């Protein structure tokens, strides 16, 4: 799951001083480590969105944003594309009509659950309903 | 300089030796039929790296004018 | 009590029928070799991938019994373990088997030994002459907690979703729905068809019943509960499965594709038929 | 929800009316606890309805049955509500909509929860899903909210005759299709039977 | 190397070193030169010494300047090949059979390093490639070109509006080609089956 | 009580092996019975691969003339119809698996080897005959089987061949219809010599007590994946390609009405019908599930 930077801050208070290791950039594994894992966890939650919009939630300049995620594709860790000139990154969108078989089982897996919670719930009922499929 | 892409030169160059190389006995029954398909092959391979290319820098590319290069083209839309 | 029962998560499952009958055919060999219920232990294999886990495929171990603690002959395990990684080499060892009631001390001690091996194994168990109308094979994992000052191992159940494999369904429609001397003329759709057929058959019988106790419930006398009924609101307004104006561009894209297979279909009987009769009237009729 | 309302539902029943008029503001302001079943339909708070303690009651009405709309139209008659409170009616004002409307515009949710921008919109359909109320994903360009599930927060005994009907369109619908199949597999078994039985006629034209 | 054919000098001063190795060594510090020049122009090699009789010579502080070519070549490192020229400038371009070849060798980088960077993308600014490699956007636009006609990057250039659209839009071109056949067979057999008949 | 055949009775094996019906009667064996776990992985094992033919080798027993397999399993080998006995390759993984696999229960012998047929029905090649013809003549009971895991999908039913092979100098009797199957002209002429060099085996399927059980119980959450099935995306690489293959087919027939196997339309139009069948009856489900799910109003 995506980590704000208020609960950076808030682990960053927890830490001990010595465990902030910094290298080359004077950044630590914290604040890149981490920001990176919000994209891959904002990834396939959306389908898209503009570098502004999404510096602006993982709490960076724009510029950056488009940069590191380029790298997590790059390097293959997360598939997607840029484009560069409407300023808007593409995700794991695997949609169309695959989309529709899952969103049949979505919701056919419900009627199961339901089923079930009614001849655990109410056997009585269970006994009652079973002969409606049978005088039926 | 057809190669390089460079193709202002590369004509420029070619029409000044035509003069020449028409006088020549066996290479002026060839001066149109060669020097016009060196002409559209450049002409194509100007263009086709491009997706989107401006008229009036590839006018001056070809020693022509744009309304020239307009219709230059349109022949080779419908056939070439 | 040796089980855990609190707020679970972790992991989510997903299980292959393959599985389901490489067990059911092991537990009825077993038994038959010595004319008795055989309580048969084996390994478990699949695809792992972030949290998600699948269960392939499914095979055997070797047990022992020192007094009453079933001790899994771990040099049997390495030797399958080089055969299982020859022929499904993208394959991972996942967990482990066996057949009887529900997670007991027994299994709790193969457990510790499946432990040693690996970090996360899962645990199934099946009931094979089973009270349960339901299925009875559930997946655990193993969890612990201070149990009044003592930190010790417990087993916190799952629940799995079916498997899909195109392939692998028609084997279960097969063996579960024989032809057994049931089609005489080929029908084609008739043999198509069934599947579907019988199908929406289960599908209708569960929802129904669940309308069933739904005007029942609004009527009186058959008890009201607000925490099933709660689920009916969603369960029915959830519905509406794609009317997005993208969807139905993309299923109707589909439909014109698979429509203009069977124009030039067509068109290649017709032009069979065609020559068919050309071929009769140009000798019978026409001195060639 | 679930260890929420036993918890809070044992201190529920033995609960006075100053008791529950504190209760009312610990079970909406808790995460987790969406479901608002058991706690308004109570005896204890019935007595609340309609008495000293009656902001306090509508606010569970409100929680149990209205949106964010309902919310600011209703803004002095309900006690005034921190942030982490109007969160979890703008999510529950969405999970209605989405009941209903399954493909929801941006636009949409800056009406219906009064919210500023996109930004904010997000962050709260984030903590939605997030605390494993809704399902689905985001289209930034188009401007859509496609949602693949959504829990139902509400019973209504009220409208449970609109639960019911839908029920009865889709049983409705499971026959349409099953009597439809067994006339089509009966056809196509005719059509062949049809061919079969002309095919031996044009056969049986040769012993002449 | 004068004529091209990197193969062909590349094993040439391989030999012609080995005899300065044997007896005097005036040219062996600066045939070395020769040899490693040719595995990175053979745009290839890039092992120069891992070989044989240039391993104790690799340290050679004369050479040295080529040492730190070969792994900034190796790893595509632009700004790094560039410093060494900048640095090293008496070593390399004092001599003209490295000033000759300095241009071709710096483009087989520029391109290599430019083909990761629009990988991801699909669509790009040529103003942010032109930062990038660090050179004039004409300069840029041009060497574009050159790879999509040899036909290395899969792409195409928007020239009015100085950006790169990149060859990606995939889809299932089968089913409708497949099918493009059977389609003109099937015209090509009715007529067939017509001039039967009559 | 269905579990007469689970039930293994091995000094039974051995008189029948010594007292040998099989160096009688050249096709005595005719009937195959194949096991619930011996369909589902064979079909697994075929499909798993996928594009590539690998195969395996299945274990079971003999009974009356029926030849009946009860447990399968894989075979980690390469060069499946492209070499003559690909089988070779692991030896070792032959009796190390049955000998591992008798010390937990699977006391079956040896009965035979299966492949798969990506696309192509379900026959034995020149390679496959080969490879038969020389079990049979050493390691005895032994059945070729054959299966087709991209058409069992299209066709939405288990396409799958039993075969055995018949002796290089007696040659086979008279009756035999055999059903057609389109096949790919890249590949009809090995098949076309080596065809009427065998016979094939009358298929029958069975299942125990507790997987008949089982499958019932199954049943209540497997109707969930038959309405959200779509077989399109899934085998798209087979369809597709039928057309490349009646392209041809047509191509041939043509010019055949013309200057110049027989009639040669007569194939293409039943191929056209074959592939088109499938392609059709892949949109009945999909209309099914838009009926269903999407058409409720809110
Ligand atoms: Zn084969």
């Amino acid at each position: 799951r995506i980590i704000r930077g208020n609960q950076l801050q808030e682990f960053a208070a927890m830490l001990m001083p010595h465990q902030k290791a910094t290298t080359a950039d004077g950044s630590s594994i914290l604040d890149r480590a981490v920001i990176e894992h919000n994209l891959l966890s904002a990834s396939k939650l959306y389908n898209n969105i503009t570098f502004e919009e999404l510096g602006a939630l993982l709490e960076i300049p724009a510029a950056k944003a488009e940069k590191i995620a380029s790298q997590m594709i790059t390097e293959g860790r997360m598939n997607g594309f840029i484009d560069q000139i409407d300023g808007i990154v593409h995700f794991e969108t695997r949609e169309a009509l695959p989309t529709w078989d899952k969103q049949i089982q979505s919701l056919c897996f419900q009627v199961n659950n339901l089923l079930e919670k009614i001849s655990q719930t109410a056997p009585e009922w269970t006994a009652q309903a079973m002969e409606a499929q049978m005088a039926q | 300089k057809f190669y390089e892409s460079k193709y202002a030169s590369c004509l420029k160059m070619l029409d000044e030796m035509k003069d020449n190389l028409l006088l020549d006995m066996y290479l002026a029954p060839h001066v149109r039929t060669l020097y016009t398909q060196i002409r559209n092959r450049a002409l194509i391979q100007y263009f086709s790296p491009y997706v989107s290319a401006d008229m009036h820098r590839m006018a001056a590319a070809f020693n022509t004018t744009v309304a020239a290069l307009e219709d230059e083209l349109t022949q080779l839309i419908l056939e070439g | 009590s040796v089980m855990a029962c609190g707020v679970t998560g972790s992991v989510s499952v997903a299980l292959h029928p393959l599985v389901i009958l490489n067990i059911s055919d092991h537990w009825i060999r077993m038994r038959s070799q010595e004319g008795r219920p055989v309580q048969v232990i084996g390994a478990l294999i699949g695809k792992q991938e972030g949290r998600n886990i699948e269960v392939m495929n499914s095979f055997e171990l070797l047990s022992h019994t020192v007094e009453e603690k079933i001790i899994i002959d771990k040099e049997y395990y390495y030797t399958k373990e080089e055969q299982f990684k020859q022929v499904f080499k993208e394959l991972e060892f996942l967990g482990w088997y066996t057949t009887g009631g529900p997670p007991d001390p027994s299994d709790i001690h193969v457990h510790k030994q499946v432990c040693e091996i690996i970090e996360s194994p899962l645990f199934l168990k099946l009931n094979p002459m089973t009270k349960h109308t339901d299925l009875p094979v559930s997946v655990f994992e193993s969890v612990i907690d201070i149990i009044n000052g003592e930190a010790t191992m417990l087993f916190a159940e799952l629940t799995y979703t079916l498997a899909t494999e195109e392939a692998e369904r028609i084997g279960v429609d097969h063996v579960a729905r024989m032809t057994a001397t049931g089609s005489g003329e080929n029908s084609t759709v008739a043999e198509h068809l069934i599947a579907q057929h019988s199908a929406i058959k289960m599908l209708h019988s569960r929802v129904k019943l669940i309308l069933e106790y739904v005007k029942a419930s609004e009527a009186g006398e058959v008890p009201f509960n607000h925490e099933i009924l709660r689920e009916a609101y969603a369960l029915c307004h959830c519905l509406p499965v794609l009317s997005t104006d993208k969807f139905k561009t993309d299923f109707y894209d589909q439909c014109n594709d698979v429509g203009l297979m069977a124009y030039l279909g067509t068109i290649t009987k017709t032009c069979n038929t065609m020559n068919q009769f050309v071929n009769k009237f140009n000798v019978l009729y026409d001195r060639q | 929800t679930g260890q929420n309302q036993e918890q809070f539902l044992l201190l529920a029943k033995s609960a006075k009316g100053a008791a529950l008029a504190t209760l009312i503001h610990q079970v909406l302001e808790a995460p987790g606890v969406y479901v608002f079943g058991e706690l308004l339909d109570m005896p204890n708070v019935r007595e609340l309805a309609e008495s000293d303690f009656a902001s306090t009651f509508r606010l569970l009405t409100v929680f149990a049955y209205g949106t964010y709309a309902d919310y600011l139209a209703e803004a002095r008659n309900l006690p005034p509500l921190t942030e982490a409170q109007k969160n979890k009616l703008r999510h529950l004002s969405v999970v209605t909509l989405a009941a209903k409307v399954k493909c929801i515009p941006y636009a949409v949710l800056l009406e219906a929860l009064a919210l500023r921008n996109v930004r904010q919109l997000e962050d709260l359909v984030i903590e939605a899903v997030y605390a494993d109320v809704l399902r689905g994903s985001l289209d930034q360009r188009n401007q859509r909210l496609e949602v693949d599930y959504s829990i139902g927060r509400d019973i209504q005994r009220q409208d449970l005759s609109a639960i019911a009907r839908t029920l009865q369109e889709w049983c409705v619908g499971c026959e349409v299709v099953l009597s439809g199949i067994e006339e089509q597999v009966s056809r196509a078994n005719q059509h062949k039977e049809q061919q079969l039985g002309l095919k031996q006629q044009i056969e049986s034209e040769v012993a002449n | 190397l004068r004529e091209g054919e990197f193969e062909k000098a590349h094993t040439d001063f391989f030999e012609a070193f080995k005899n300065y190795d044997e007896s005097g060594s005036p040219r062996r510090t600066t045939c070395l030169k020769y040899l490693v020049l040719a595995n990175m122009l053979m745009k290839s090699g890039i092992n120069p010494f891992d070989s044989q009789e240039a391993k104790p010579y690799k340290n050679d502080p004369e050479i040295l300047a080529m040492t730190n070519l070969v792994s900034a070549y190796q790893n595509n490192d632009i700004t790094e090949f560039e410093k060494i020229l900048k640095t090293n400038h008496s070593n390399i371009m004092d001599d003209p059979f490295i000033r000759e070849h300095i241009e071709e060798l710096l483009r087989n980088i520029r391109t290599q390093v430019l083909i990761k960077l629009i990988k991801p993308y699909t669509r790009i600014h040529i103003p942010f490639i032109s930062k990038e490699l660090n050179i004039d956007v004409a300069d840029v636009e041009s060497l574009l070109v050159q790879c999509i006609l040899d036909n290395t990057i899969h792409g195409r250039i928007d020239q009015v509006n100085q950006l790169l659209e990149l060859d990606h839009q995939k889809r299932g071109g089968a089913r409708y080609t497949a099918l493009d056949k059977w389609t003109n067979q099937l015209n090509s057999l009715n007529q067939a089956v017509v001039s039967k008949l009559a | 009580s269905i579990d007469e055949i689970y039930k293994y009775d091995k000094k039974q094996q051995q008189e029948i092996l010594a007292a040998k019906p099989w160096t009688k009667d050249h096709h005595y064996f005719k009937y195959c019975k194949i096991s619930a776990l011996a369909l589902l992985k064979m079909v697994m094992h075929a499909r798993s691969g996928g594009n590539l033919e690998v195969m395996g080798l299945m274990l079971g027993k003999v009974d009356g003339e029926t030849m009946i397999i009860m447990d399968s399993f894989a075979l980690p080998v390469e060069g499946t119809e492209t070499r003559v006995n690909a089988q070779a390759a692991a030896y070792e993984y032959m009796a190390a698996y049955i000998e591992n696999a008798k010390q937990v229960g699977r006391l079956e012998n040896a009965i035979g080897w299966y492949h798969s047929h990506p696309g192509y029905g379900c026959w034995l090649s020149g390679i496959d005959v080969s490879t038969q013809m020389l079990n049979q003549q050493f390691q005895e009971p032994f059945v070729a089987v054959v299966i087709d895991p991209t058409r069992t999908i299209s066709a939405g039913k288990v396409n799958l061949g039993a075969f055995r092979t018949y002796p290089k100098g007696y040659k086979p009797p008279d009756e035999g219809p055999s059903e057609y199957q389109t096949i790919p002209l890249n590949k009809i002429e090995d098949f076309g010599v080596h065809c009427k060099q065998y016979y094939a085996l009358e298929v029958s399927y069975f299942k125990s007590s507790l997987d008949r059980k089982l499958l019932e119980l199954l049943w209540n959450k497997y109707w969930v994946n038959t309405l959200s099935s779509s077989s399109l995306l899934t085998n798209a690489d087979y369809t597709t390609g039928q057309v490349f293959d009646l392209s041809e087919k047509l191509e041939q027939s043509e010019a055949q009405l013309g200057r110049g196997s027989e009639d040669k339309l007569a194939k293409a139009t039943r191929d056209s019908c074959k592939t088109t069948i499938e392609a059709i009856h892949g949109l009945m489900s999909q209309v099914i599930k838009d009926k269903l799910f999407n058409q409720i109003n809110i």
